[PDB]
């Protein structure tokens, strides 16, 4: 019965790699609570900084950046700065259902 | 304690945004005192609970974990609510406010706009692969044996085959049915039968995206003579082997 | 401004050197290099700036490693032996070897082995024109080749290069002597 | 140089002929 | 195997 | 930020310096360093004669454009270098590796651009150096080699194989194998 | 039927998408049937963009299920055969 | 403090989030924004210090002058007006007028860095399918590439992407002839 | 009685390599896993994959792909893309009887 | 990335008096 052992172990492998894929959201949030102490130490009165003190204010900023729904943020952003019913207008607008799927009637308009 | 604070908020109100301003950067105004401030303070923080941790992390697991809808709604759903609790918690905000929830879902159509759509891309990513790599199994177990490479029906089975995969819909895209088309008649090249299947399927016709033409002239007229060529080496060299081997036998 | 012409003048010697490639034995001095008004004056510095970037761009390129390696020795045939590509490799070598010589001071090999590997792919590639451009680093060559072709520990070697640090002057004019009585008695 | 040249015009003749026969055959 | 490998030629280097 | 200008203002460091550059820049341990300092330097004085014969041996033998035509500062640094990776190894390979590493990094071959024109001069880094950035060196040496050519060009009976650039002590030497023709290149 | 049944055996309780996933089967029904009043030629042209989405498309699924399923099948049988030989 | 630190990270993230990216940098609702989100900061009162509002102005324009857009947001936004001290003054007088000339040559010269790398990279991967040991595999990758740009570009013709791609489909039909020949001489 | 010990290290010896063919449809199980491991990890999209994502998709592909009924799968595959009663058609033109043996009335016609 | 870094400007000495 050597296959069961290295079986095993191989099936622990991959339960490791589940690990590792649970590693980088589990330092991605290490980063950004050591990304708070940054912001809650550093002193940011007198806006008179160091460099030291502006390099952690930058790091911080960016590790409190979402990257993945960075554009998202940029247009959100903009929506809001410029200017129910809303969010149904704008889903129209992506041609997209209420369960969001998208709304192949709108998009196949033109070829019925 | 809200209570009064809104009275203090109450009685600052009374002062006009300029003078407010001027308050506050002198020591006379404190921040948290300032009501129109402090609650575009609790927006953003909350905008930003909801956005960067929650959506950032639900879109790296989504491009890679999430089997279905259901596992990333209820994934969502808690990381919602504990990265709303722990941001606010981080900052001076407590998670109960009314400006710090409508910040949290300030843009939430949106933010489902994106994820589902994404999670909508990473299954047909999924799908693509799956149907391209079944394409892929199905002609290597023909095209890859010299045997099946000689019958006279393999070359009407390839164009067939090829026609049913862009009507029906799998070998996805016109592009990647070129690349199975090349790398189906480099494979018939190199397998000592590559000579007749290529002379059989030379003038069978493949529709793709610009027009219907025949496979010799959607293959390079050199690169077609590049393929007999190679067939015709691999066809001897293939004959040259067996009969190596009786000759040593 | 220099970023626009350098752009350009680093394209024109890319074509010239494609052409001494291809067997167009042309020259490789920047002042015969052509000026199309937009390329510049060709100061020197730019020949070892192609040579860097090319380099870079043949270890950046999708192709097969052993074919990285085939154009590199390509790059290097083709060059006035003055030229950037050969000072590019033999810089290699001799940071190889530095790294070799390091590893015997300190007594173990170091992890990564950067200028290691890249000398060894490059070395893998064709042995004979490496060993012939770069004739001083034979025992760095010979130590690869002991290395890798045969199984023979790195440690051992190093061990043995570690110990045997004792020139003593005279012990160099008895291996001159026993060296020159082991050709002539070879046969 | 002169090794490679000759080499190359062999080579070059040889190979036209070959890829002529083997056109041929095709 | 019935793969039959291609012949390796010599290349020269070419740019777009 | 700049080793070599640290190196010139304080030649009685040079060993210090190399130890430096070697536990900084190359791999070695300090351990090893250190305990080879404390072991065996013993030797002194009634072997350092020939040490200094076979310093100037070594030399002589060296057949390499740095060390056979190695300017005069640099001499000193550079006895000073191998005479210390000789103590310390013992070894004289590794102390003629180092000297010629020192060299290397110090100074820059200036080579006649032909089949052989080879070795016009080597003159020290820093003084072709513009401004106090180190790497600048590099647009004294445009200027340099952009003299040569147009010396060359300028009067065609020198040819590649006539001019000799050397360095005295504060200036760049660029002539042609007669008298007729120099042009003093100061910092 | 086999969806409820499906749904008590994967999980014990707290699945609230029952009458959203019988919901979503008739949204996936629908879309289905718009897709195919599309002719081949701009069903084709559909997916070629990102327009089709390709899990929608039921021709292209539907081929996909039965060559997996038969590929699957062959591997089952492949390891049968390496044991009969 | 707390509140002001909070506002402060919260008006960078949105700031840098909208401003770091070229693709919104680009459009002229960008120009709209970043006025009305720095009136809106003043005005409702986050953005707390007039100095934290230049802090964070001076950082926006620096992040934008480094990316591709944003010369072209630098050319929107400068002629927006602004209160910072009591008097009103567009961004252009706000930041110093020399500063203004900086942050547009350094934002001309990011924007063409940028093409310039763009540029590289997809003659970089022209030339690598063009160097594959198989010319087969070369028109494989070819017309991947052609896919990738009728994607993107289907209506337009003659652009430089489009004109290298055709230049490798040629070579790569030379490569074809080539490779006959060779396989015919092997047989 | 040093016989049985022997005997049963003998008897472990035979199990072990019944362990072996075991390991190898272990391997060849691990193998299939990995190539699906394969299948997920690359993009196959773009039309411009790099150089080892097409190692990568055509070793997975060799994966899935069954080496020993590779034959009736390609035939399978052909007769698919040509073109009960179908069944029991091919079991008389391989000669079978129902339960899948050999049908020698069938093969002997000419005695 | 995205962002190109600044090339180098020659530092100089100076004092505000």
């Amino acid at each position: 019965a050597a296959a069961i052992p290295i079986a095993i172990s191989g099936a622990q492998a991959i339960s490791g790699q589940n690990a590792q894929a649970k590693m980088i959201a589990a330092q991605t949030a290490a980063g950004r609570r050591q990304a708070m102490e940054i912001m809650r130490q550093t002193n940011i009165q007198n806006a008179d900084l160091s460099l030291q003190a502006r390099s952690k204010l930058e790091e911080a900023s960016a590790e409190l950046t979402s990257q993945n729904m960075q554009k998202v943020q940029a247009i959100g952003s903009i929506r809001a700065a410029i200017g129910v019913t809303e969010g149904q207008f704008i889903r129209e607008a992506n041609m997209v259902t209420e369960n969001y799927r998208r709304d192949y009637q709108a998009i196949f308009a033109q070829q019925l | 304690r809200d209570l009064a604070d809104e009275r203090s908020n109450e009685i600052i109100r009374k002062l006009t945004p300029e003078q407010r301003r001027e308050a506050l950067n002198n020591g006379t105004l404190l921040y948290q005192d300032d009501p129109y401030a402090m609650e575009a303070l609790r927006v953003k923080t909350g905008r930003n609970a909801a956005y960067l941790v929650d959506d950032d992390v639900m879109q790296k697991i989504k491009e890679g974990v999430f089997r279905t809808r259901e596992e990333m709604e209820e994934y969502r759903h808690s990381r919602l609510q504990e990265g709303a609790k722990v941001y606010a918690e981080q900052f001076g905000i407590d998670p109960e406010d009314v400006d710090y929830q409508r910040g949290f879902n300030g843009d939430i159509t949106e933010r489902n706009i994106s994820l589902y759509g994404a999670h909508d891309n990473f299954l047909s990513q999924q799908a693509q692969k799956g149907a391209i790599m079944n394409s892929r199994v199905e002609l290597n177990g023909v095209l890859q044996d010299p045997d099946m490479l000689r019958r006279p029906d393999s070359a009407d089975f390839f164009e067939k085959y090829i026609d049913n995969g862009l009507v029906t819909g799998a070998i996805p895209s016109d592009a990647q049915a070129t690349q199975l088309i090349s790398q189906a008649f480099s494979d018939a090249s190199s397998r000592a039968g590559g000579a007749d299947f290529l002379m059989r399927v030379g003038d069978k016709k493949v529709t793709l995206n610009g027009a219907t033409t025949t496979y010799r002239e959607l293959i390079g007229e050199e690169q077609w003579n590049a393929l007999m060529v190679t067939a015709q080496r691999s066809q001897f060299e293939t004959d040259a082997k067996l009969n190596e081997q009786y000759r040593l036998k | 401004d220099d970023s626009m012409k350098s752009m350009n003048k680093l394209d024109v010697i890319d074509k010239q050197f494609q052409k001494r490639i291809n067997g167009e034995w042309v020259s490789t001095d920047f002042k015969d290099m052509p000026v199309n008004e937009n390329t510049g004056e060709f100061k020197h510095s730019d020949m070892v700036n192609y040579a860097n970037k090319k380099l870079a761009e043949i270890d950046s390129m999708d192709i097969p490693d052993g074919a990285k390696d085939a154009m590199k020795l390509k790059y290097l045939q083709a060059d006035s032996k003055d030229g950037a590509f050969r000072t590019a490799i033999g810089t290699m070598v001799t940071d190889a070897g530095q790294e070799w010589s390091a590893a015997v001071i300190n007594g173990k090999l170091p992890e990564r082995t950067p200028a290691m590997d890249a000398l060894r792919r490059i070395r893998n590639a064709d042995p004979q024109l490496i060993a012939a451009l770069y004739p001083d680093q034979a025992e760095l060559f010979l130590t690869m080749d002991m290395m890798d072709k045969q199984g023979i520990d790195p440690q051992v070697i190093l061990d043995a290069d570690r110990l045997t640090v004792k020139r003593s002057k005279e012990q160099r004019f008895e291996d001159d002597k026993a060296f020159e009585s082991a050709l002539n008695a070879s046969k | 140089e002169l090794l490679s040249k000759v080499w190359s015009e062999n080579q070059k003749k040889l190979e036209e002929k070959a890829r002529e026969k083997a056109l041929a055959d095709v | 195997f019935g793969g039959s490998s291609d012949e390796t030629d010599t290349e020269g280097t070419e740019v777009s | 930020a700049d080793p070599q200008l640290i190196a010139a203002l304080y030649p009685d460091q040079a060993e210090l310096f190399l130890t430096m550059d070697m536990m900084d820049k190359q791999g070695i341990d300090p351990q090893v360093i250190l305990d080879a300092d404390r072991l065996t330097v013993k030797r002194s004085k009634e072997q350092r004669f020939e040490d200094d014969k076979a310093f100037e041996s070594a030399l002589n033998a060296s057949k390499a454009p740095e060390i056979a035509r190695m300017p005069a500062s640099l001499r000193e640094s550079a006895r000073k270098i191998y005479d210390s990776v000789k103590y310390r190894s013992g070894n004289e390979s590794m102390a003629m590796e180092q000297m010629t590493k020192f060299l290397k990094e110090s100074t820059y071959t200036f080579t006649g651009d032909d089949v052989d024109g080879d070795t016009v001069g080597v003159i020290p880094k820093n003084m072709m150096q513009v401004n106090s950035d180190p790497k600048s060196w590099e647009q004294g040496r445009d200027i340099l080699e952009e003299a040569r050519k147009g010396i060359i060009a300028s009067n065609p009976w020198i040819t590649n194989k006539q001019l000799t650039m050397y360095s005295q002590g504060d200036s760049i030497y660029l002539m042609d194998t007669t008298g007729q023709v120099r042009v003093r290149y100061d910092k | 039927l086999l969806d409820t049944i499906g749904r008590f055996a994967k999980a014990g309780a707290d699945m609230y998408t029952a009458k959203e996933q019988r919901a979503r089967d008739l949204a996936d029904e629908r879309s289905n049937e718009i897709i195919r009043k599309l002719t081949p030629e701009q069903r084709r042209e559909a997916l070629n963009n990102g327009t089709l989405l390709y899990q929608d498309d039921p021709y292209a699924m539907e081929a996909l299920r039965v060559k997996t399923g038969r590929n699957a099948a062959y591997l089952v049988d492949d390891d049968v055969m390496q044991k009969i030989k | 403090q707390q509140a002001q630190k909070g506002a402060i990270m919260n008006s960078r993230v949105e700031l840098n989030g909208v401003l770091q990216d070229p693709d919104m940098l680009r459009r002229p609702d960008s120009a709209d924004f970043f006025e009305k989100y720095i009136d809106n900061g003043l005005v409702t009162g986050a953005i707390p210090s007039d100095a934290q509002a230049t802090q964070l102005i001076s950082q926006a324009f620096s992040d934008a002058s480094s990316r591709a857009g944003g010369a072209d947001f630098l050319m929107r936004v400068g002629d927006k007006k602004v209160t910072l001290n009591g008097a009103t003054t567009t961004y252009r007088e706000l930041i110093g007028e020399e500063q203004w000339n900086a942050l547009m040559v350094t934002a001309q010269r990011s924007q063409f860095e940028t093409d310039a790398k763009l540029n590289e990279q997809y003659r970089l991967k022209i030339n690598s399918a063009l160097n594959q040991e198989d010319p087969r595999t070369a028109w494989e990758m070819l017309q991947g590439i052609k896919a990738e740009l009728d994607k993107v570009q289907p209506d337009e013709q003659m652009t430089p992407q489009r004109e290298w791609l055709i230049s490798a489909q040629e070579q790569v039909q030379n490569q074809m002839n080539a490779w006959t020949k060779a396989q015919a001489k092997a047989l």
